[PDB]
């Protein structure tokens, strides 16, 4: 009776924590046309119509957001994905030429004053031998003057030649979802108040990952989840002022993104079937690109903010918002993209408040883009093509990246700052909830069992 | 609504003897019928599933049948513990309904 | 292995509204459909179906006689689910069964409890 | 269509059950592990180790006398250096996963162990078969 | 080299021969199974499916309890309600296609009710064992 | 399991043409080479060799002795080999077989069957 | 650490030893089977070509009667036509590379024998347990 011998368990439920590649998998309704797109949806697996999603009773398990393999490795699959949609397309080296470029007086506001420059330069048409002398307009910040004449060339030239993106292909995300293969799980956290790292008592199983919108945004997190308990707060270490600190809303803000120029397509023969996509003149008046929101939801969401933030810097302390202290464009400005063109926002009408311890709609101003250097990349850049009519796009923001200001000692005051430039940030938004685990189905156990001689 | 009659209503019979309800519906439901048994004092428990398929644990000795509008349950050998109440119930669409039921007592 | 209880006043005045709660249990099955439903049981009768709720939705059937009185609710994180019947009379006096069938492949299991009885009076 | 479902033993949900508990759901998961040019490269490579690793697990059952069995006793003893405890609070009170985290330590020795006995078994069988 | 030849025993040309007829050319074709950068890739995509299908035909024999065996009995009775027929007309009339269209609705009961049976049958087997 | 049976006149005229068929079967074996033979048994004396044909191929051997006077066909369609004889005389009154033999790995089968009488006289 | 250290029985090293103690190192090169976009497709297909050799090793195991068994007695008799010798020179004096030279010519007949025997075998303890 007290003896007892060795027996072998197969199939057994326990896991470890490991690293592995997934598969992406997306909806049927993207297989209905649409078929050229950014985020290849043709090669990815169709996704259940009825996901399963099996809850692990008595189950705790330790979840780690910044120390996760799902968030470069998805950050690294969309590099890699954009690449290869890149690769086809046409190569705008010849763009590389001088041009001669002039002020834009077309009914310019005050504001747009040297903001568009109307540029005249010889081209190369689909004979070699012949040459074409063709005018198109490019925005400020894509053209640096060359030392009377004025001669600009593009910004890129000392640099890389870009390649035009195709104008079939489009560059609205849509939902993923990331599947681990056979002998791994993946696993939820359905905890409504974690806070992104530590134990978590209410898990779950699921094949696949709920829709994941690959949005590219900076200090700002466009069309993101929505946190069900209240504003939270995540930052792998708190104290430490160097770390980014992300913030999910518990409710959307509405935000109405629009460029009103009356853009116009006009389509230049490079070569043997080379089109280049240019910027012809614009019907009507001139006015900056612009971004709004509604100020009562703003403060409110702020001061949801602030209480959460004091829940964590101590109930008497002073909060502080100020605009991005500088650098490149790409992280002083929200730069993102809304119906194929890119905008960068001057975002100091947002954070520009402090708070003691106790239908207006904010507008601002935005800048467009025509060449973009994504990823902090240098030596990949693309020109994006310009799209007739005005822009409009209406998106929900739902979360903040913020960065702490070094305080001397205990100056009874912060300040939070928006940041970002790593896009690693904005992933971990929605995979905080999830990790990857390894089945381990051997098991040895103590058994009275004794098996025949 | 579809109405289930048990018959025989009431049945008093000895230990061991041969003993048969059925159970009529109003309308044709299939084979989607199964029979319920309970006393007094305790809940009731599926005595035979789909009219078919006999349930486990349930003593061999109950056996059903029929379909459609009419079904059977048969008792071999009345037992002590057999002196029961015995329930169809129609397993298809709603609304959910139950017989009559049949009351076996000793004679 | 599911075992239901039933929880609530033992008399209830007529016309007053009777709740009852009761436990909701998933056993070792770890995925699928639960169909939590409420019985009555009154003296010197059959049994009678109220009502019934799934576990993995909101949608709630009733009996067609019992539509405009009988409600239904469901909290996960308590894992309980409530019966709430109005314009109780003398005849709702009953005893009220919580109960729970599974589904697994062409078994048909079914788990009742004990239930508790209700009684109406002035 | 009465308010019946599927209410399938699915997933490692019941891992948080007890070790006997959830012994019913090891076939499951056993089924499980099999379910089913630079991405499908990666795909076809994650299928390939999952093959791999459960071939790999395929044959170090048979190699300890076990194939095609989900439980198999064995002739190796269970010394009690590795864990004493008892029968019943290990079947009855502990988890799958507090199980393999007090037992990961000495897990090559009992594969090894279990190693030796098969092959020695094997050739006391055989001889004594040919004895016969 | 008096005229003969091979007359090996081949692929599915057995077929349309009956039942029991046909259960002599099963292992051929069971070897036959695993018969062995745009292109290659493809063609190996193609080998690691048959491996993958092959596999999991074989684990699925395995968690019935049936491993290793072409032919393997079972303790799940036969229910007359998929096909009643009788024994005689089956495996002396009937061809293995005609038999499949005619079971292909109920298959996944019978594999569930193989896999409960061997669950069970396994563990009443331990717990004897355990006793003696 | 292959069955084979003998058809012809069982009287031939001297210097006639003998004609006789009989039914190819393949038995269980799928895939391979099938030597249909041809045999003649003449009475008080042993069997002796005609010629035989591939199953695979149209190549037809023959006896020496009648390579001049016997010749082998067959049809596919019918899964029928017939044997044709040519100036039959009184020697040729035999026991004619058709034979075939199986040539699984080392074993080499062999069936005949029963044969026809054939008789020449005037 | 009073200078011990592994002593493990690795890999062919035992080859050149005679066949009955080179059969205590089947079990560890039986496990060494499975050790583990221009060069890793490469090397995956390496990969899968090694998979399906045991895969297709332990079919020809299986379709035998002898899965899960490094050694497994068969109902073949030993014709003596193949390599008489006797018993005592095979497995005290001849390594495997030998006999594996000696034998090479007649493994196809041996496969199929054992093939054919093992088809009668689970054909007739079927009749004879049906019988039961
Ligand atoms: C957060 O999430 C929100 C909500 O989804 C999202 O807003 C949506 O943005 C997308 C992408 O810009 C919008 O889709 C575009 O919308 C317009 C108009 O089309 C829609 O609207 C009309 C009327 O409502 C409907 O009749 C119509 O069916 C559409 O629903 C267009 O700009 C776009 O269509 C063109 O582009 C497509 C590219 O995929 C083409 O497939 C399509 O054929 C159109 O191209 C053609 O016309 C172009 C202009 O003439 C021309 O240049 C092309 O060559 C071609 O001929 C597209 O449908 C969507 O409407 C927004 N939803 C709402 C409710 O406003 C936010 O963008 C998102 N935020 C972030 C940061 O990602
Ligand atoms: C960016 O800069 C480019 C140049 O680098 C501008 O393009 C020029 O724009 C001007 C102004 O619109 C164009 O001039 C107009 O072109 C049209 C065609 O004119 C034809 O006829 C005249 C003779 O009558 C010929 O010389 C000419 O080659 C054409 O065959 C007409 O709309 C205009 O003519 C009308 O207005 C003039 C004004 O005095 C009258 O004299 C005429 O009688 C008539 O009523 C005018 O000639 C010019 O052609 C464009 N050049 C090119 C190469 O396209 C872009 O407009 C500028 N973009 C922005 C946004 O500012
Ligand atoms: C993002 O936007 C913010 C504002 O939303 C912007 O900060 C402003 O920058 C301007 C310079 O671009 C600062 O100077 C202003 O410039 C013009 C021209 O003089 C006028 O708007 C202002 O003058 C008025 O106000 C003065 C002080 O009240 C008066 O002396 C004067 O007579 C005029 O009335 C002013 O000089 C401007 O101060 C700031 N605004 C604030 C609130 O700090 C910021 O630069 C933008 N960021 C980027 C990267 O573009
Ligand atoms: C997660 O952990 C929970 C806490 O351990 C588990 O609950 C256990 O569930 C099992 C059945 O799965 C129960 O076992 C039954 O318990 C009683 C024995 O009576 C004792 O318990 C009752 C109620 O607690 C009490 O009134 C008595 O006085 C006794 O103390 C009987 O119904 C049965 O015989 C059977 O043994 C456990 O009692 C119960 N433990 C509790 C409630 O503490 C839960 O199952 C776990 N979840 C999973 C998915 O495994
Ligand atoms: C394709 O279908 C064919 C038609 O069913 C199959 O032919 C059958 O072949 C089997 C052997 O493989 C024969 O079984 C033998 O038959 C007789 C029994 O005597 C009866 O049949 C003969 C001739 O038809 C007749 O003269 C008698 O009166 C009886 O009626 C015996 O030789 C043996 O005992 C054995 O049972 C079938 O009889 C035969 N069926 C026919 C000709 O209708 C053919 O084999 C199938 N092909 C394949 C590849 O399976
Ligand atoms: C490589 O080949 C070598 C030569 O055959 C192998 O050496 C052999 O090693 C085995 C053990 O592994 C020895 O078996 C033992 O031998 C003696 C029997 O007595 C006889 O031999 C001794 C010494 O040679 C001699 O003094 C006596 O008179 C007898 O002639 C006993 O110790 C044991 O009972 C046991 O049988 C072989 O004798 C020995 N053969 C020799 C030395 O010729 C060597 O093992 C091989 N290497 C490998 C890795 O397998
Ligand atoms: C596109 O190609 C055309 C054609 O070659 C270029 O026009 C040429 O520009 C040069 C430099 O300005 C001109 O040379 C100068 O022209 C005048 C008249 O002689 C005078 O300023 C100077 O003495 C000098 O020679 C040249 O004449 C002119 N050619 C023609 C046919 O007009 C043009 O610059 C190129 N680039 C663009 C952006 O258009
Ligand atoms: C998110 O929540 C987790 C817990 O769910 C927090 O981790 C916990 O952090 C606190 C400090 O904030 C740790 O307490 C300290 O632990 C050690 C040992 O006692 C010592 O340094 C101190 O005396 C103090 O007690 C606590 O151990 C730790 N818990 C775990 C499980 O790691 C985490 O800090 C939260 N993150 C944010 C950004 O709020
Ligand atoms: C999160 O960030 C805080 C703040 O930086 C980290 O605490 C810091 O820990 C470092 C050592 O890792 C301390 O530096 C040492 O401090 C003392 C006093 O100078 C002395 O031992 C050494 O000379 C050295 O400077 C630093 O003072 C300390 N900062 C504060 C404000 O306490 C904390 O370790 C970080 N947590 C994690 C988990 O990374
Ligand atoms: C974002 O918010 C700004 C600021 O409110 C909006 O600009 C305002 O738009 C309205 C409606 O178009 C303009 O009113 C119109 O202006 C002219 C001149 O009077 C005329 O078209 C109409 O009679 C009417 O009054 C208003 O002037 C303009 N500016 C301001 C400072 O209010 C902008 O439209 C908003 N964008 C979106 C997409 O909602
Ligand atoms: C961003 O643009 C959207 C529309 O694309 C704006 O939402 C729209 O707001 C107007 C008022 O500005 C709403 O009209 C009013 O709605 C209700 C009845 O629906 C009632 O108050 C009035 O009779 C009037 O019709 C309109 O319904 C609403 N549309 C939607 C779809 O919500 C939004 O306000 C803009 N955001 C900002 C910050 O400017
Ligand atoms: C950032 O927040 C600060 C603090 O609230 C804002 O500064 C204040 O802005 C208001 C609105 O423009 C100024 O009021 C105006 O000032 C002058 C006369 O002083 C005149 O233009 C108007 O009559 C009106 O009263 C206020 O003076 C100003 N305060 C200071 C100390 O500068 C600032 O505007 C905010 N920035 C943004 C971009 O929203
Ligand atoms: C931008 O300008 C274009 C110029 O073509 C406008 O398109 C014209 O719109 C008018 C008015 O509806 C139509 O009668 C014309 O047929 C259109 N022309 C073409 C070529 O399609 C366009 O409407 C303007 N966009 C905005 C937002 O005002
Ligand atoms: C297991 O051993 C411990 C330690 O001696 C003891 O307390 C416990 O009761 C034992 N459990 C049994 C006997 O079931
Ligand atoms: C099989 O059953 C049918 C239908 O009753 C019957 O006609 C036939 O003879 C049976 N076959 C046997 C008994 O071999
Ligand atoms: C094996 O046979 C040979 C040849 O007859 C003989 O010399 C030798 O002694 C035999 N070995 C034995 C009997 O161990």
């Amino acid at each position: 009776a007290e003896n007892l011998w060795v027996t072998v368990y197969y199939g057994v439920p326990v896991w470890k924590d490991a690293e592995t590649t997934l598969f992406c998998a997306s909806d049927a309704k993207a297989y209905e046309t649409e078929k050229h797109n950014v985020w290849a949806t043709h090669a990815c697996v169709p996704t259940d119509p009825n996901p399963q999603e099996i809850h692990l009773e008595n189950v705790t398990e330790e979840f780690n957001m910044w120390k996760n393999n799902m968030v470069e490795q998805m950050h690294t699959d969309i590099i890699s994905l954009w690449d290869q949609s890149l690769k086809p397309c046409v190569k705008l080296t010849p763009l590389c030429v001088t041009l001669q470029c002039t002020n834009v007086t077309n009914n310019i506001t005050d504001d747009m004053r040297g903001e568009l420059k109307n540029c005249s330069f010889n081209m190369t048409t689909e004979l070699r031998d012949k040459k074409q002398k063709v005018y198109s307009l490019f925005y400020r910040l894509d053209v640096v003057q060359i030392n009377s004449n004025k001669e600009y060339r593009l910004i890129n030239c000392n640099t890389s030649a870009c390649t035009q993106a195709c104008p079939k292909v489009s560059f609205e995300p849509i939902p993923i979802h990331y599947c681990a293969p056979a002998g791994f799980a993946i696993l939820k956290c359905k905890d409504k108040k974690f806070n992104g790292t530590g134990p978590c008592p209410s898990v779950s199983t699921v094949q696949c990952t709920h829709g994941i919108k690959p949005v590219v945004s900076t200090q700002l997190l466009l069309n993101g989840s929505l946190a069900e308990e209240e504003v939270m707060i995540r930052s792998e270490n708190i104290t430490n002022n160097a770390k980014n600190i992300l913030v999910q809303f518990n409710t959307p803000v509405q935000i109405n993104c629009t460029r009103p120029n009356n853009n116009t397509r006009k389509s230049i023969r490079i070569g043997p079937g080379q089109a280049f996509y240019a910027t012809g003149d614009i019907i009507g008046d001139i006015r900056q690109a612009h971004c709004n929101v509604s100020k009562a939801t703003w403060n409110e969401t702020l001061g949801k903010v602030v209480k959460q933030l004091r829940k964590h810097f101590g109930n008497n302390t002073i909060i502080r918002f100020a605009n991005s202290s500088g650098g490149d464009l790409e992280v002083t400005t929200h730069s993102f993209n809304c119906g194929g063109e890119f905008f960068y926002c001057n975002t100091s009408g947002l954070f520009n408040s402090t708070w003691i311890s106790n239908n207006d709609s904010i507008t601002l101003p935005c800048r467009i883009k025509q060449i973009i250097n994504m990823w902090q990349r240098i030596g990949q850049c693309m020109y994006a093509p310009p799209i007739q009519g005005v822009i409009r796009c209406v998106s929900n923001i739902t979360g903040l990246i913020l960065t702490r200001d070094g305080g001397s000692t205990n100056s009874t005051t912060e300040t939070f700052r928006p940041g970002g430039g790593d896009m690693r940030d904005n992933w971990r938004s929605e995979l905080y909830k999830y990790k990857v685990v390894k089945i381990e189905p051997l098991g040895v156990a103590p058994t009275r069992c004794k098996r025949r001689v | 609504d579809i109405q289930l009659t048990q018959s025989p209503s009431s049945l008093s019979a000895s230990v061991g003897d041969r003993v048969t309800i059925t159970c009529r519906a109003s309308q044709d439901i299939n084979t989607d019928l199964s029979w319920y048994y309970q006393k007094s004092g305790e809940a009731p428990k599926l005595l035979i599933y789909r009219a078919s398929n006999l349930q486990s644990g349930a003593p061999s000795r109950f056996s059903g049948t029929g379909s459609g509008t009419e079904f059977t349950l048969t008792i071999s050998s009345l037992q002590p513990e057999d002196f029961i109440t015995y329930y169809c119930q129609q397993r298809y669409s709603f609304p959910i309904t139950f017989g009559a039921g049949t009351k076996v007592d000793i004679k | 292995q599911v075992q239901l209880e039933e929880s609530g006043p033992g008399i209830v005045k007529p016309s007053e509204t009777l709740s009852l709660t009761c436990a909701a249990s998933r056993g070792p099955f770890s995925g699928g459909h639960f169909y939590w439903n409420w019985f009555r049981q009154p003296p010197g009768k059959g049994l009678e179906w109220i009502g019934g709720i799934y576990s993995d939705g909101d949608a709630a059937d009733y009996n067609p006689s019992l539509e405009s009185r009988v409600a239904i609710s469901r909290d996960r994180s308590a894992n309980r689910f409530s019966l709430k019947l109005i314009s109780v009379t003398a005849t709702d006096t009953a005893v009220y069964y919580c109960s729970s069938t599974y589904s697994w492949n062409n078994v048909w299991f079914d788990q009742w409890g004990q239930g508790v009885l209700v009684t109406v009076s002035s | 269509a009465v308010g019946i479902g599927a209410v399938f033993l699915g997933f490692l949900g019941a891992a948080g059950s007890t070790m006997g508990a959830a012994s019913m759901t090891l076939t499951v998961q056993a089924r499980n592990l099999l379910s089913g040019t630079v991405w499908g490269i990666k795909q076809l490579q994650a299928r390939v180790l999952a093959v791999e690793r459960y071939l790999r697990d395929q044959q170090l059952l048979g190699i300890w006398g076990c194939s095609g069995k989900l439980i198999c006793c064995t002739n190796v003893p269970w010394n009690s250096s590795w864990s004493n405890r008892n029968l019943s609070e290990i079947w009855d009170n502990m988890t799958w996963l507090q199980w393999d985290k007090e037992i990961s330590n000495y897990t090559q020795i009992i594969y090894g162990l279990l190693e030796e006995s098969q092959n020695q078994q094997e050739k006391n069988e055989q001889d004594l078969l040919a004895l016969d």
